[PDB]
RNA sequence: GGGUAGGUGGUAAGAACCUCAGAUCCGGAGAUUUCCGAAUGGAGCAAUCCGGUAGUUGGAAACAGCUAUCAUUAAUUGAUGAAUAAAUAGUCAAUUAAAGCAAUACGUGGUGAAGUGAAACAUCUCAGUAGCCACAGGAAAAGAAAACGAAUGUGAUUCCGUGUGUAGUGGCGAGCGAAAGCGGAACAGGCCAAACUUAUCAUUAGAUAGGGGUUGUAGGGCUUGCAAUGUGGACUUGAAAACGAUAGAAGAAGCUGUUGGAAAGCAGCGCGCAAAAGGGUGAUAGCCCCGUAUUUGAAAUUGUUUUCAUACCUAGCGAGAUCCCUGAGUAGCUCGGAAAACGUUAUUUUGAGUGAAUCUGCCCAGACCAUUGGGUAAGCCUAAAUACUAAUUAGUGACCGAUA
RNA sequence: UGAGUAACGCUUGGGAGUGAGAAUCUCCCAAACCGAUUGACUAAGGUUUCCUGGACCAGGGUCGUCCUUCCAGGGUUAGUCUGGACCUAAGCUGAGGCUGAAAAGCGUAGGCGAUGGACAACAGGUUAAUAUUCCUGUACUUACAGUUAGACUGAUGGAGUG
C-alpha cells in the first residue's frame, strides 16, 4: 500500500527522504530521551517507513549513502553565533600567546 | 616421507616371527636409491627412487 | 602430501606404466557405455538356447515386465490341468494396463499403466491403483470421470480403432470382452512356444 | 469463517444464566473465550494503589465487569425470525458478492 | 555521517554541574565502536558547532539484578563529553 | 497466494497505537544480514588492535568520511628472468578449484593394543575389536571368470535361509570355522591398448589429434562380397500431460425433567453417519464447539513418472589369405611376512633379489608329473536388491509417568 | 540421639539521639593497642565489592534501627600517566624446505613476544563518589599547510653512539 506509493517516486527524492526521517528518527529519540514524547509509536513508524525505504532503494542496484554524497545542499544559520565565540576563543589564545612571548623575551634581554 | 616419488609405494608393516612365534611388529622398508634422469630437455634432477623404478627407468631407454 | 605436480611425474616418463593407465587421453565413453548394453541378442552355434532367450527379452519387453514376475506368473500357471498352452496367454494378456492400452484411452501401453499407477481407473468388485493385477476374462473396467474432465480426448480415437477381441464403445468410457484373443490378435512379434519348456528348466 | 464475531447477539445454553442474552465486545481466538455484556459479573476485591499521576486516586470500590466465557457455551441469537430460536448456522458462499455469509440450518436467516 | 553514533543524551548531577559556568559540557551516550574524530563528525553536522575537546568513558559491564530467579547483565556503554566554546549554549531538544 | 476482524512474542495488567484501500496470522519466493569463528590484508590473549591499494566527497594539506579489493596451496595461461650463452630454477600477474563443519549413525583404507579365557602362561584367544588418522557418499564397497568344480553341470557382484557347528583347522588344548550345492531378494554388462590406417610435429616420434577394436564353441586387423537402415541404453536438450509435497474450503445429527455449585452423568422421547479417531466445554457429550470420514483446491517453488521430437552410442551371416595384434620388471622362482575356516599352503597379496612365452601360446581343477577338461591375468567404469537415522510429516505402543 | 552439650576463631566505659524494640546503630568525651605499622601510594589479582537513599526475606557464629547483604539511582574524562600506533631478549609461530606409516616434528626468510631500550606537564583547586585526565595558572612535544630568511639534499645501505 505505502509502497507503491513510494515505488512511484524516484530514487533522487527517496534519498531525500531518508536523510529527513533519520533526522526526525534521532529527534524522537532524543526527545523520548529527554521524557518530551507524548506520542511513543512514531518512532516505530518511522524505523518502519525507513526499512520500507530500504528496500525500494535496494531494489535497484543503488545505495542510499553514496547517492546523496554525489550531490547535496550545505548547512546555514548554525554558524553566526558559532563563530562569534570562536573568534573571542582565539583574539583571548592569541593575545595571552602575546603576553608570553612578551614575558620571556623580555625577561631573557635584563 | 620414506617413499618412491615416482610411484606411491611405500613402507610394508608386518610381524617379525621368531622360534616360539612371538610377535614384534616390523617395518619394510622400499630401496630409495638417489637417481638422475633426463626429461624435459634432458633436464637431470636428483630423485630418491625405489630399485625397482631404477630397474624400470634402465630397461625403458630413459636413462640413456 | 606435498607437491605431487602430476605434469612433473606423468612427464618424467612418458611411457613408463603408471601414465599410461591414467593418461588424460582418457576420452569420455559417456554415450558408447550405456546405448550398447540396452538390450542385446542374436542366435548362435553351440547352445542352441539363443533364439529361446532373445524371444524371451522381446516377450517380457513387449509388456514392460521385470524378469522376477515374469517367473511368478509361470509358477502360477504351469500347475492346473494339463497342456495349457491356452491359459498362459490368456494370463500374459489379463494385465490391466494391457488391457487399459488394448482398451484404446491412452497412447501406448507404458502411458496407460503410468495412467493406472496414478489412479484413473476403476474395476468392478473393486477399484484398482497397482497397474498389474490380474483379471479376470469377463470384467468391465468402467473409466472414471475425473480423466474425462481432463479432456485429451484424443484418446477415445484410439479405443474405437480397436481390435477384435476387445468390445467397448467409445466416450462413454466402458468395456469388457470374451473369446480372449485367439494367436492371430497376437501378431508374429513373438508367436513361439519354447520359451515355455524352457522356463520349466530354469523354474521348478 | 468464525461462529462467533465481535457484535452479534448471543445466548448462553449451559451454566447458571441460562437464556442470558448479551451483546459480544470482543473475542479472543486464542483462549477460545468471548467477553458477553450483562453476564457472569464478577467484583474482583478493588486494593488502593498510588504511585501514579492516576494512581493518586484510583477510586475504586466493587466494581462488576465482564468474565470471559467459553464460545462453545455461546450460541447465536436469531432475530429475522418472527419465532427466535437456537440453531446452527452454515458458511454459505453467495456468487452475488462472493462473500462468505453465515446461514442458519433450522431456517433461511442470514447472519 | 550516517549520524548513528549519538544515541541518546544523559542528564546527572555530574552533567548538570558541568552544563553552567561559562563553557557547557553535554554528556551523550555514543557508539562503543565510535572514535573521538567520529563524535566531532556527529556533532558538526547535526548540530553545527565545533567541539573544544572530547572526551570519552567506557562503562564496564557488572551483574544487575543480582539474586533474582534470573540474573543478568548489563549494557556496554560510551560516554562523549562535548564542550562547546565561550559563550555559546545550544538545546539538546528542540531543532 | 490462503485467510480473516482482530493485532502490537511469555512471565503481563495498564499506557500509547495499528487494523475492513483488508491488519495480525500460514505457505512459496526474495531483501538486509554487526563481530569472532575454515577466517583468508597483518597481528592477536576470539568476538580486539594495526593497515596497504584503487576510486569518490569535504580540507589549504596532514587528515577524515563513503565504496571495492588485498591469505595460502594446486592446475592452466602470459610476462619477466640467476649462477652461465642458451635454458631452467626463481619472480610477477590473470582465471579456475581446494580448505572447514556435522548425523554420539552407516562405508573404504592405513595404523592398531590391553583387561580377559586357556582355571598359571609364552603359541593361541580376546581381535583385526577399542583407539588414532585419511577420504567420501547419499549409501559406500564389490563386480562381468586366466571362475566354481566333477558333471551330457552353473555361467558378474551384493544380501537372506539351509548346507552345519559339516569338511577341516587348533601348546589337536581353550577354541576357530568355511568353500561348493540348493531355495529366495534384485539382475546388466559395457569400454580402452595393441595391430591397420589419416593428418601434423628440424617428423631422428619413440609424440599429438582422428577412423578401426574389445575377445575364449578364440577374437580382431589384411583382402573380397551379401544383407542392413533398424532396435535398444546406465543417454543431452526442449515441449506436453499425469501423480504428489510446501498454506487451505466445505463437511450431518437434541430437547425435556432429576440429583447436583456446575450435567455432558441418570431417566424419557428422538435424530445423523463414507463422520462412534481425538481434544475442549464448571463430572462420564455420536447430535455444544474445534475437528474426523468424504468431496475438493496452488499464484510460486519442488519431486516422481509418461509421451513426442531432438543431439551423442548401438547391428548379421559368408569367402580367401596362413600374414599381423591380443595389456613384461608382468606372470613365475628364492629369502622374510601376511589373506583365506586354516597357526602359511595348492589359491591371493608383497619388503629384498632374480626373471619367462606369445593361440601347436598362457593360467587353473590342494604338493607334483602326464591325459582330459575349464578359463583368457598383468587396462578402466558399472544401477538394483544391502547398511544407518541427526532431521521433516502422519501414527503406534499389554513402553515410563517426577527416586520412573 | 549425642544436646540445648562443645563452640561462638586477639580490643573498654559513659553521656546524648534515632527507633515499636539498642552492651552491638549515629554523635561526643574518654580508654586501650598499631605506629619499619592495623599508617599512605600502587603492581598483580578481585570485578562494582566505590557514592547517595531505603530495607532488615536470606547471610553476619549473639543482637541489630546496622552492614563489604539486598533494592533504586549514580560514579572511572589523557598529545605529556600505564600499554598499543616504536624496538628487540629468552621463547613462540613460521611461506618455501627437510624429515616422518598418517596425524605431524624440525627449521630459513619474515612476524610476534617485556620482566628491558627510546618518547613531550608541573603547581594548586574542585564533587558524596574522578583527577599529572576536570578547572586556573604557566609549559613542552610531534605532524601538515601557507609564509620569511639561509642552505644542495643527502638512505631500505656503511660507521659511531645507544
Ligand atoms: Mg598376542
Ligand atoms: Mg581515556
Ligand atoms: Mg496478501
Ligand atoms: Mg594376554
Ligand atoms: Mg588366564
Ligand atoms: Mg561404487
Ligand atoms: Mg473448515
Ligand atoms: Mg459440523
Ligand atoms: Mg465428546
Ligand atoms: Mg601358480
Ligand atoms: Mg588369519
Ligand atoms: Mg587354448
Ligand atoms: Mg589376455
Ligand atoms: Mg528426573
Ligand atoms: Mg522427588
Ligand atoms: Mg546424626
Ligand atoms: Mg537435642
Ligand atoms: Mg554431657
Ligand atoms: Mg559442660
Ligand atoms: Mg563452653
Ligand atoms: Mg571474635
Ligand atoms: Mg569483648
Ligand atoms: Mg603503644
Ligand atoms: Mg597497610
Ligand atoms: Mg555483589
Ligand atoms: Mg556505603
Ligand atoms: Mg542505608
Ligand atoms: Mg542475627
Ligand atoms: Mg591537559
Ligand atoms: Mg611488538
Ligand atoms: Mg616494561
Ligand atoms: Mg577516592
Amino acid at each position: 500500500t505505502v509502497a507503491k506509493e513510494l515505488r512511484q517516486k524516484s530514487s533522487e527524492e527517496l534519498v531525500k527522504l531518508v536523510i529527513k526521517l533519520k533526522g526526525e528518527l534521532l529527534e524522537y529519540r532524543f526527545k523520548l530521551a529527554h521524557g518530551e514524547l507524548d506520542k511513543p509509536h512514531l518512532i516505530n513508524q518511522t524505523r518502519r517507513l525507513l526499512a520500507t525505504i530500504l528496500t525500494i532503494l535496494t531494489e535497484r542496484k543503488l545505495n542510499w549513502q553514496e547517492e546523496q554524497a554525489k550531490y547535496k545542499l550545505l548547512t546555514k544559520k548554525t554558524n553566526e553565533a558559532a563563530v562569534n565565540a570562536w573568534k573571542q576563543h582565539l583574539e583571548a589564545n592569541k593575545a595571552k600567546l602575546l603576553k608570553s612571548r612578551a614575558k620571556r623575551e623580555d625577561a631573557s634581554k635584563k | 616421507a620414506k617413499k618412491d616419488q615416482l610411484t606411491l609405494r611405500g613402507p610394508l608393516y608386518g610381524n617379525n616371527r621368531s622360534h616360539s612365534k612371538t610377535i614384534t611388529r616390523r617395518k619394510w622398508n622400499v630401496n630409495l636409491q638417489p637417481c638422475k634422469v633426463k626429461t624435459a630437455d634432458g633436464k637431470t634432477t636428483r630423485i630418491l627412487v625405489s630399485t625397482r623404478t631404477l630397474r624400470t627407468l634402465k630397461k625403458h631407454n630413459r636413462l640413456s | 602430501k606435498y607437491t605431487g605436480s602430476i605434469f612433473k611425474r606423468s612427464r618424467r616418463l612418458g611411457f613408463s606404466l603408471l601414465e599410461n593407465n591414467k593418461e588424460f587421453s582418457k576420452g569420455k565413453k559417456r554415450k558408447t557405455i550405456p546405448g550398447q548394453h540396452g538390450n542385446r541378442f542374436r542366435s548362435s552355434t553351440m547352445s542352441g538356447y539363443a533364439q529361446q532367450l532373445q524371444e524371451k527379452q522381446r516377450m517380457q519387453y513387449m509388456y514392460g515386465i521385470t524378469d522376477k514376475q515374469f517367473r511368478r506368473l509361470f509358477r502360477l500357471v504351469l500347475k492346473q490341468r494339463g497342456n495349457l498352452a491356452v491359459n498362459l496367454f490368456r494370463v500374459l494378456e489379463s494385465r490391466l494396463d494391457n488391457i487399459v492400452y488394448r482398451m484404446g484411452f491412452a497412447p501406448t501401453r507404458r502411458s496407460a499403466r503410468q495412467l493406472v499407477n496414478h489412479g484413473h481407473v476403476l474395476l468392478n468388485d473393486r477399484t484398482v491403483d497397482t497397474p498389474s493385477i490380474i483379471l479376470n476374462p469377463g470384467d468391465k473396467v468402467r473409466l472414471k470421470a475425473k480423466t474425462i474432465k481432463i479432456p485429451i480426448v484424443k484418446a477415445a480415437s484410439e479405443s474405437g480403432v480397436v481390435s477384435p477381441f476387445v468390445e467397448t464403445n467409445n466416450k462413454t468410457f466402458e468395456g469388457t470382452y470374451v473369446r480372449f484373443p485367439e494367436r492371430s490378435e497376437l501378431p508374429a512379434g513373438i508367436n513361439e512356444s519354447y520359451v515355455v519348456e524352457w522356463y520349466k528348466r530354469l523354474v521348478k | 469463517m468464525q461462529r462467533i464475531k465481535k457484535g452479534d447477539k448471543v445466548v448462553v445454553i449451559t451454566g447458571k444464566n441460562k437464556g442470558g442474552s448479551g451483546i459480544v465486545l470482543k473475542i479472543m481466538p486464542a483462549r477460545q473465550q468471548a467477553i458477553v455484556e450483562g453476564l457472569n459479573k464478577v467484583t474482583r476485591h478493588k486494593k488502593k494503589d498510588q504511585t501514579t499521576k492516576r494512581a493518586a486516586k484510583q477510586s475504586t470500590g466493587k466494581v462488576q465487569q465482564e468474565a470471559p466465557i467459553f464460545l462453545s457455551k455461546l450460541a447465536l441469537f436469531d432475530q429475522k425470525a418472527k419465532q427466535q430460536t437456537i440453531g446452527k448456522i452454515k458458511y454459505v458462499m453467495d456468487p452475488k458478492t462472493n462473500k462468505k455469509t453465515r446461514v442458519f440450518k433450522k431456517s433461511n436467516n442470514t447472519l | 555521517d550516517v549520524t548513528n553514533v549519538l544515541l541518546k543524551p544523559v542528564l546527572t548531577e555530574k552533567v548538570y554541574f558541568n552544563q553552567m559556568g561559562e563553557t557547557k559540557k553535554y554528556v551523550f551516550v555514543v557508539n562503543p565502536k565510535a572514535s573521538k574524530t567520529r563524535v566531532k563528525l556527529a556533532f558538526e553536522l547535526v548540530y553545527g558547532i565545533k567541539p573544544l575537546k572530547v572526551n570519552t568513558l567506557i562503562r564496564k559491564p557488572t551483574t544487575i539484578r543480582g539474586g533474582s530467579r534470573f540474573p543478568g547483565l548489563s549494557k556496554l556503554e560510551k560516554l562523549a563529553v562535548i564542550t562547546l566554546p565561550k559563550g555559546i549554549a545550544i538545546s539538546v531538544t528542540g531543532e
